[PDB]
């Protein structure tokens, strides 16, 4: 009966040099029963990376709906939506159903095409903005996933550097709670290309 | 044609339903003039109680919209009634919304917009009146704008309404060319009644008794109707002139 | 009582034309003249302010509005119709757009709202197409500047240079002879002018012509300092004395 | 042209031909007068006893309105009683907000801009009466009479319907030989005479007289119908001065 | 003439033709004949057969206890403004314990008919009604039409030849004015009055309808074998 | 009341023809020519812009070629404030299917829905019809490449080459004459432009009187790119074919 | 911690820059402070979402009237706009503002709270901090304050937010609203609680992080 | 909250408290309780301060909009107002109004509006959780057709009372003079009614 820890799942992303990090684990489970090995929660919608932790089924609905949204700005504007932007759009969004909300954390990555410029933001549930240069947190290992970013996190990391360092945030705060991990996979975006790894990981 | 009943489009690209309600402006026979003082507007409107059996003090053609807005209309009195209730309503509305009173340009937009609409669907006839809005503005000072059945408005030096109206007009332009500025240069509203007065006497070739006029007044803070005494001391102080 | 009129009153005849958008656009050749032209480095809307009465004061009625910071707009036709359709084009660019994208909408895509409205007009029961032609002039990060001629069939069309209204004719052959891809905004503002002579009776000065440009960023006009990637309006009237400083250069 | 078929289209004059034939079903009508006195307003009636076959007393045309308003209309009656009804529900309405009973030139705006919205719309016909009402508040008595267009003023006194001008013509007359005032038990013989008087030019059928007042000494500001020995004490005075 | 095309469209001398039309509906009606005393008012209407082998159009309907009424012109109509007469009663009763007023339901049906009259693609109604009944007041007799316009009466008549009935009743006034507690005698008198409108034709018991109602007497309909007695 | 001055937009004549419709399609009949046509390979799309004046912006307009999808595009001959009503409409209904079902919206269906619309404006609501016919270019995994075309009638079907506007009896002639089945996207562009080049109502086709759009398999193996043409690409392919 | 301060010639509103999830810092350095037209500036307290969104809505509908009247907007426009809206929802937005700004009419400083009742001062505080701050506002303010000690008094209000609550932290951004001129808005005016370096550089070995597969995403057409 | 009106010879007066409180915390020690509804029709806010600003707020609008039609309303017009507001909504309001006017034929007039939304109009009321402590004073101390400085001492005593007892009560002392010779508005400081 808390929506929010149903499902479990965690997404962080971290910014470094000319370069965005994001990242989740894979498991979808109902309370202590683990479902699903392949749950994962990072869409993109053309060069926007989206993360959605939080009740599966609005994970799954707001990933549709962004979709929806994102391709017919594409067809009217005649350009992809940049990562600031969207921003916005995901937060008119969720404060639509102020009294009925989405119970989801979301987290947006992406560098944004004409000024080259890395760009990670952060959700709560109804909408509000957390804009953070270094990193965000999301999901049911928020606690452990604060803790791992602020002591492992420096600037201006290397993608190659950034790998290591958003990964081992990750793997050891889901190691730490119960309702996530199952696998992890990790986006690693620099101007004009996207490495997608996943991660091996303990498996209970 | 009955592109001549309804406010559709004419070949030659006309709305004759609006020229025919410009003509319902003038069935009253009154002639309307406004000027601005330094301090104070001033709105002069003939005054004509043709039956006896009329109780005169109910004949006007001045409404007090707001505590600092007053309208003086040339038309028929239930168009101008149906004018007159509107703009308080809207005036009260925007008071109670915006927390502070609407300014006289605002109200006249809002009653041209309306006045526009009735031009452009079909089940709204125009109303046959012209409305002039006077008031002194906390931001602008003296403003006397004035709306019409086509949905026009535009903010005045001052201004005449009526079918002796292009008299009164080049009357004072003529005087508006001699003294070089945008308004009656005087201290007290009541030197600027006098003049609103004598100017029409001059452009209309007509005298007035007390009970031939009806004057309104705009001061900062409040708009008020002069009584028949106040408009004979007024005229009293002409005579002696 | 309440609107019992369901059915449209623009209607095809049977030569396939539709009577009420032909008759709006003759509406449109009656309004006086307005122009706009197309600068590398922005663009100027422009049009005389045909005062009704010499006791009117023409400054309160401004035929070019401010849509958004960036984006103006002119129109040749009938006023009250323009200034309904200004109140509905600057609150269609918050409802359907800033408030979703927390951005004003690029020129092209206010433009395909206003003709949105203007379409309904001529489709919807119970209403008169709008008499008016409006030309857009405005500026969009991704798109650079534009200019748009929007008619009351709801129809838009991108233009380097154009005019509407009386002289229009005319206007447009004068534009074809002087417009040039390597046009500087004040090049531009001097083509209007002499543009704008051609079709002007009498007077001819700052206080019968409006002219509005989009331009540079006008930090000057933006109200507050502190955010410096917010750097204030591309839209700026030009004021009665700028005006006169260019006809003395003429 | 054809701008007569149609309520709410303007002619090229500026008219609505439409609110110009309603006007022609109110002079078609039995004659009613209303005159303002000292301290309150005295209505009358023509009603044209049609047949025999006609309850003496018992068609009543006078309506009240809350307990103090007193109208009368002539034209097509059905259309007086519409807006009565109307009148009745806004005088509720203003009782129920505010308390006091609804002040005269009040309860007149809400006649008149019930009135001119009939005039407004195709969809609708205007309103086929000319009334004549009134009575006392606490700025004292007024005296109204509105008209199809939604036109109305305040009246020294006023007549409508088919003895509109013999009528108007004796109200003239009161009204400059009594420049001081009438009394309200003056007013209702002066009513009784000038309804046998403007009688004549509809004289076919012979006639049932009747009034009411709102007088702030003689009704303490309620209307009442004159009835029993102060009407027939006007019907006599009425039948002195035809001869 | 250009002027007949809706309810809502005056003519040029102030008539509205779509009414005259509606009352043109009632003349061409059946006759029916309303007359009262003091202690009763009764109602007489002559039925209309459509040919020998069908019945007798019913005339006139029962409204409440101590109130009906008989109709001439368009049969639906009487039965909308009769079904609407009959909750006003009903809302008389259950809400204020109260027997609803004859003057008032006279009123009520008025401003029905009016509403018909005064808006765009409604209809007048197109039919004449005699309402009888005994309330608090003694015994009424009403003449509705389709204008609007209800009529308080001592006697009257509507529909084909009602003239003839409507000037003898005239004639007859101070005589039935006065049956006082005498049913059959008031009956007798309205079966009178309908006899001056009948042509190549009379009576007949299958032919005649009679209601009354009266101090101690509910509105009660006399139809077929119990009007023999009146002939 | 209001009665008199309604048009009755919704009536069948004595000869059971809605007049609206044969009126809509009288409109249609003046505008600018815009011809589909279907190859093996890929579908063509060509429309001749109503007479471009020399101070037009060529290459920001789209007056004609509209993206549905990125599988569906549709060539506009009519009201162009009506074509984009409808174009919004069928891009939600695009987008409320693959949110339904994760699938892009088999071009028919997509059609299907359109000339429903176009349909109820002939049948109900007492409005106009809509001054627009449609050429539907679009490719899906189950008939591949499809042309069709919608008229103001609601009235669809489906073409291996077609034309709307003006001078269609003509264009219908020569398409009819020089269209094989074997026939290759690039000589089918060929004809697109021999075509319009012959039944235009102008003295010569020059590159800032047309847009011109391809649906091809002509990326990275059985994935679909749509081509609408820049201004510098029409003129090239102009000169290749040898219209200039 | 928000605070409003009254000076001579104009209103300054000052706020800490702290965003809290129940116990946990959410943002180290979020703006509190918001503009709801050139010269009107608000700053929020309570759920964070409803103080951006009502902020934004007034704004806009602000940002029309003025256009619609050719007026610079009021402050009281925007105080009966937001007491309004608030109100129509009895408190179920959870928004508690210091609006403050310079018009036409003067310089104005108000507090509305979220069931929509308003309140007139000279100087205000709100939010968790708010108590801390109305100390040192009843300790230093007094009536003809000039600028300077306006944003001084305004900043030090804030402080004892940072230091003394737990539900307030990091830096102060400040905005001054002068009569005549243009508002300025001093983003981190004062930046007290710089993180210290740290003892160790947590950079990984490259290769440390164990890895299934790997593949090139398409973001491209 | 102290809050009281009362009739005099001259016309009225309306006297209120300063202290608005969440809890414990004085979260406005200079509140103005004294709220015009129109020039010379004042009232006194007790309850929820949103209810009686919006209902204060709406009632000003439909006496602005009375006065534009129908000219100066009577106090007994605006506290009917207040009534309908109060009586029709009494499941969503906390709000008690005192409504305190003159006109120049009904001079002074009092209307007090309890929680229910009933009217009682009174040659004197209190009202406010300070008012319990002052019923015995102020019923003992009260007469009728006082003079404008016994009317200004009555209240200045019966709310420095009120103010003592009373922790939800407090700061300044604010009054309003409605006469025929206008409006007037006073402030007694606590230096001053404290020791009375
Ligand atoms: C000074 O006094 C200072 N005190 C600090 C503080 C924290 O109290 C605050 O009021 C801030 C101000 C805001 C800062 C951000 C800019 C806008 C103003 N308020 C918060 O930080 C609030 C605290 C708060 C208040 C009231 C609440 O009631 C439920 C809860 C929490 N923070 C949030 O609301 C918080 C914001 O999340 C930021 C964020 C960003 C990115 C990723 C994650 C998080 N979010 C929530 O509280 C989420 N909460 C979920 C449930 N909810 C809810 O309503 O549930 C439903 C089902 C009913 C919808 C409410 C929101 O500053 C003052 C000045
Ligand atoms: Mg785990
Ligand atoms: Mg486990
Ligand atoms: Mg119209
Ligand atoms: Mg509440
Ligand atoms: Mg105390």
């Amino acid at each position: 009966s808390d929506p929010s820890s149903i499902n479990g799942g965690i997404v962080v992303a971290m910014t470094g040099k000319d370069c965005v990090a994001i990242a989740c684990d894979l498991r979808l489970g109902s309370q202590s029963l683990g479902v699903s090995n392949k749950f994962e929660k990072i869409f993109h919608y053309g060069h926007v990376f989206l993360g959605i932790t939080g009740l599966a089924t609005d994970v799954t609905t707001l990933n549709e709906m962004f979709r929806y949204k994102t391709n017919l700005y594409k067809l009217k504007e005649e350009r992809a939506i940049e990562p600031e932007t969207f921003t916005q759009l995901v937060s008119s969004s969720l404060y639509e159903r102020r009294f009925g909300p989405y119970f989801v954390g979301p987290v947006v990555a992406g560098i944004n095409s004409k000024s080259g410029k890395p760009f990670i933001a952060g959700f709560d549930l109804i909408g509000c903005i957390d804009e953070a240069k270094d990193f965000i947190v999301s999901g049911t290992a928020s606690d452990q996933l604060f803790g791992m970013c602020e002591s492992l996190y420096e600037p201006n990391l290397e993608p190659e550097d950034l790998f290591e360092t958003i990964s081992q945030a990750l793997l050891n705060a889901a190691d730490r709670d119960a309702l996530s991990g199952w696998g992890a996979v990790v986006y690693i975006i620099k101007k004009d290309e996207v490495v997608k790894r996943y991660l091996k990981m303990r498996q209970d | 044609g009955y592109d001549r009943h309804i406010t559709i489009f004419s070949p030659e690209g006309r709305l004759y339903q609006v020229e025919y309600a410009f003509k319902a402006t003038n069935q009253t026979n009154i002639n309307s003039l406004a000027v601005r003082g330094k301090d104070c507007t001033v709105v002069i409107s003939q005054k004509k109680v043709p039956d006896k059996l009329l109780d005169p003090t109910t004949v006007s053609y001045i409404f007090c919209i707001s505590r600092t807005i007053g309208m003086v209309v040339n038309g028929p009195i239930p168009d101008a009634r149906n004018a007159a209730l509107r703009a308080k309503a809207e005036a009260a509305e925007f008071r109670y919304k915006y927390g502070y009173d609407m300014p006289c340009d605002v109200l006249a937009k809002r009653m041209a917009n309306l006045s526009q609409i009735y031009t452009q669907r079909a089940y709204m006839r125009p109303l046959g009146v012209i409305l002039t809005f006077v008031s002194v503005d906390e931001e602008l000072g003296p403003s006397i704008y004035k709306t019409d059945p086509a949905g026009y408005y535009v903010g005045y030096k001052a201004t005449a309404t009526g079918p002796k109206q292009q008299e009164i007009t080049t009357n004072l332009e003529n005087h508006f060319k001699k003294s070089k500025i945008d308004h009656i240069n005087e201290e007290s509203w009541e030197k600027v009644v006098e003049f609103a007065i004598t100017h029409m006497i001059d452009a209309l070739g007509t005298e007035f008794s007390k009970n031939d006029l009806e004057v309104g007044v705009a001061t900062k803070d409040k708009f008020f109707t002069l009584s028949a005494e106040n408009i004979e001391e007024r005229l009293v102080a002409i005579a002696e002139q | 009582m309440t609107d019992r009129y369901s059915f449209s009153l623009t209607t095809f005849s049977p030569s396939g034309k539709l009577g009420q958008i032909d008759y709006a656009l003759t509406a449109v050749k009656q309004g006086v003249t307005s122009l706009g032209i197309k600068a590398t480095n922005g663009v100027v809307i422009a049009t005389e302010k045909k005062s009704s009465s010499p006791l009117a004061m023409s400054e309160t009625l401004s035929k070019v509005s401010l849509l958004t910071p960036d984006i103006g707009a002119v129109y040749s036709g009938m006023g009250p119709d323009y200034r309904v359709l200004v109140d509905k084009s600057r609150k269609v660019a918050h409802t359907s757009y800033k408030r979703i994208y927390g951005e004003y909408p690029p020129t092209k895509l206010l433009v395909s709202e206003v003709a949105k409205i203007m379409q309904e007009a001529t489709q919807s029961g119970g209403v008169r197409p709008f008499g008016v032609s409006l030309l857009i002039a405005g500026h969009d990060e991704f798109n650079g500047f534009s200019l748009y001629q929007v008619d009351p069939s709801g129809s838009y069309f991108p233009w380097k240079a154009t005019a509407i209204g009386k002289g229009s004719v005319a206007a447009k052959t004068f534009l074809e002879k002087r417009w040039n891809d390597e046009l500087e905004l004040e090049d531009a503002i001097h083509i209007a002018l002499l543009t704008l002579k051609e079709s002007v009776e009498g007077e001819f000065n700052g206080d019968t012509i409006e002219l509005a440009i989009i331009g540079d960023e006008n930090p000057d006009l933006l109200g507050y300092t502190g955010i410096p990637t917010d750097k204030g309006p591309r839209f700026r009237k030009l004021t009665s004395q700028e005006i006169n400083d260019r006809l003395e250069a003429l | 042209t054809g701008y007569d078929l149609s309520n709410s289209v303007f002619s090229p004059d500026g008219r609505n031909f439409q609110v110009e034939y309603a006007v022609k079903a109110v002079e078609n009508g039995t004659t009613s007068i209303g005159i303002k006195c000292n301290d309150g307003v005295v209505f009358a009636v023509e009603k044209l006893i049609t047949s025999k076959l006609l309850v003496p007393q018992k068609n009543v045309k006078i309506q009240v309105v809350d307990r103090h308003i007193g109208c009368v209309y002539s034209g097509l009656i059905p259309d007086g009683r519409h807006l009565v009804n109307r009148g009745r529900e806004e005088a509720a309405s203003f009782k129920k907000l505010y308390k006091t009973p609804i002040p005269i030139p009040a309860f007149a705006d809400r006649l008149g801009q019930y009135v001119q919205a009939h005039t407004l719309y195709n969809s609708v016909r205007p309103f086929g009466v000319s009334t004549i009402f009134g009575g006392v508040d606490k700025n004292g008595a007024h005296l109204y009479m509105l008209e199809p267009s939604g036109s109305y003023w305040g009246y020294k006194g006023a007549a409508t319907g088919k003895g509109r001008q013999s009528a108007k013509a004796e109200l003239e007359k009161l009204v400059d030989h009594h420049p001081e005032g009438l009394s309200a038990r003056e007013a209702v013989k002066q009513a009784a005479k000038i309804i046998y008087l403007a009688h004549e030019d509809n004289k076919e059928k012979d006639f049932e007289l009747e009034i009411s007042w709102c007088s702030l000494s003689e009704t303490n500001g309620l209307h009442k119908f004159v009835k029993g020995d102060l009407l027939q004490e006007a019907i006599d005075f009425a039948q002195k001065e035809i001869n | 003439n250009n002027y007949d095309g809706d309810t809502v469209t005056f003519s040029p001398t102030g008539r509205l033709f779509q009414v005259e039309y509606a009352l043109e509906a009632i003349k061409q009606g059946s006759v029916t004949v309303g007359l009262r005393s003091n202690t009763h008012a009764v109602l007489v209407a002559l039925k209309r057969n459509a040919d020998e082998l069908s019945s007798y159009q019913k005339k006139i309907i029962k409204c409440d206890e101590h109130m009906g009424l008989s109709l001439a012109g368009l049969a639906p109509d009487a039965r909308v403004l009769s079904n609407y007469l009959r909750q006003q009663c009903n809302y008389s009763s259950l809400v204020f314990n109260r027997k609803l007023a004859v003057e008032r339901a006279g009123h009520l049906l008025c401003d029905k008919a009016q509403k018909n009259t005064q808006s765009y693609g409604g209809r007048p109604y197109g039919v004449g009604l005699l309402i009888i009944g005994y309330d608090k007041s003694g015994a009424h007799l009403l003449e509705f039409q389709p204008s609007g316009n209800v009529t308080e009466l001592y006697g009257t008549a509507i529909g084909a030849r009602s003239q003839g009935a409507k000037t003898y009743l005239e004639r007859t006034l101070d005589t039935f004015i006065k049956i006082d507690g005498n049913p059959d005698e008031l009956i007798k008198a309205g079966v009178e009055a309908i006899s001056q409108s009948l042509r190549d034709e009379s009576l007949t018991v299958d032919n005649l309808s009679i209601a009354i109602v009266g101090k101690d007497t509910p509105f009660t309909i006399y139809d077929g074998e119990a009007v023999a007695k009146y002939i | 009341g209001s009665r008199r001055y309604d048009s009755r937009t919704t009536i069948f004549s004595p000869e059971g023809r809605l007049y609206q419709v044969e009126y809509a399609l009288e409109s249609i009949s003046h505008a600018g020519t815009a011809i589909g046509i279907m190859a093996s390979d890929g579908i063509v799309l060509a429309a001749e812009r109503k007479v471009t004046s020399t101070l037009l912006e060529q290459d920001t307009s789209t007056e004609k070629l509209y993206k549905l999808n990125d599988k569906i595009a549709v060539a506009v001959a009519g009201l162009t404030a009506d074509a984009e009503i409808l174009i919004n409409t069928a891009r939600i209904h695009a987008q409320n299917y693959l949110k339904t079902y994760n699938e892009d919206i088999p071009v028919e269906i997509l059609v299907r829905r359109l000339s429903d619309i176009k349909q109820g404006y002939t049948q109900h609501g007492g409005l106009r019809p809509f001054g627009v016919s449609f050429i539907y270019a679009g490719y899906d995994d189950r008939y591949g490449y499809q042309l069709y075309t919608s008229n103001p009638s609601g009235n669809y079907t489906g073409w291996k080459a077609i034309s709307v506007g003006a001078n269609t009896s003509a264009a219908q002639t020569l398409l009819q004459m020089d269209y094989k089945d074997d026939m290759k996207v690039d000589d089918a562009i060929e004809l697109a432009l021999k075509t319009l080049s012959k039944t235009t109502d102008s003295s010569a086709l020059t590159y800032d009187r047309l847009e011109f759009a391809t649906i091809r398999k002509g990326a990275n193996d059985g994935e679909v790119y749509q081509k609408i043409f820049k201004p510098q690409e029409i003129k090239d392919i102009l000169v290749k074919t040898g219209i200039t | 911690t928000i605070v409003g301060v009254k000076f001579n010639n104009g209103v300054v509103i000052a706020a800490d820059t702290r965003s809290t999830q129940g116990p946990i810092v959410a943002d180290k350095n979020c703006a509190k402070l918001h503009r709801i037209s050139p010269k009107i500036w608000c700053a929020g307290a309570g759920t964070a979402a409803d103080t951006e969104a009502v902020t934004q809505l007034i704004g806009s509908n602000i940002e029309l009237h003025s256009l619609y009247t050719s007026r610079e907007p009021r402050v009281v426009s925007a105080l009966q706009m937001l007491k309004q809206h608030l109100f129509k929802y009895q408190g179920h937005i959870g928004a508690y503002l210091i609006v403050a700004g310079v018009d036409p009419t003067g310089s104005h400083l108000f507090s509305i709270h979220a069931h929509g009742s308003t309140d007139v001062g000279y100087y205000l505080s709100l939010g968790s901090g708010s108590l801390a701050a109305m100390a040192v506002l009843e300790s230093h303010w007094k009536q003809d304050l000039t600028k300077e000690e306006a944003i001084k008094l305004a900043s030090d209000a804030i402080q004892a937010g940072i230091w003394n609550d737990l539900g307030s932290g990091s830096n102060v951004d400040v905005c001054v609203m002068e009569i005549g001129k243009d508002a300025e808005y001093l983003r981190n005016y004062l930046t007290p609680n710089v993180r210290e370096e740290k003892q160790k550089s947590y950079k990984f070995p490259r290769g440390t992080t164990a890895v299934l597969k790997e593949s090139i995403v398409n973001i491209c057409d | 909250t102290s809050i009281m009106a009362v009739t005099f010879k001259d016309g009225v007066i309306l006297g209120a408290d300063s202290r608005t409180t969440t809890g414990a915390y004085i979260a406005n020690r200079v509140t103005d309780k004294l709220t015009r509804v129109h020039d010379k029709i004042w009232c006194c806010r007790s309850g929820s301060a949103a209810d009686t600003q919006a209902i204060a707020d709406i009632v000003q609008y439909h006496l602005e909009l009375y006065t534009s039609q129908y000219g100066t309303p009577s106090t007994e017009t605006a506290a009917s107002v207040f009534k309908e507001l109060c009586y029709e909504n009494k499941d969503n309001l906390t709000a008690g109004i005192i409504v305190a006017g003159y006109d120049d034929k009904n001079k002074g007039e009092v209307y007090t509006i309890p929680l229910g939304g009933s009217v009682h109009k009174l040659p004197y009321a209190i009202a406010g959780s300070g008012s319990t402590f002052i019923y015995g004073y102020c019923d003992k101390n009260f007469r009728e057709n006082m003079s404008k400085e016994e009317t200004v001492d009555f209240i200045k005593h019966s709310l420095s009372q009120a103010i003592k007892w009373d922790g939800s009560s407090g700061g300044v002392i604010r009054m309003v003079v409605l006469t025929a010779a206008g409006v007037e508005r006073l402030i007694f400081y606590p230096d001053e009614y404290e020791q009375l």
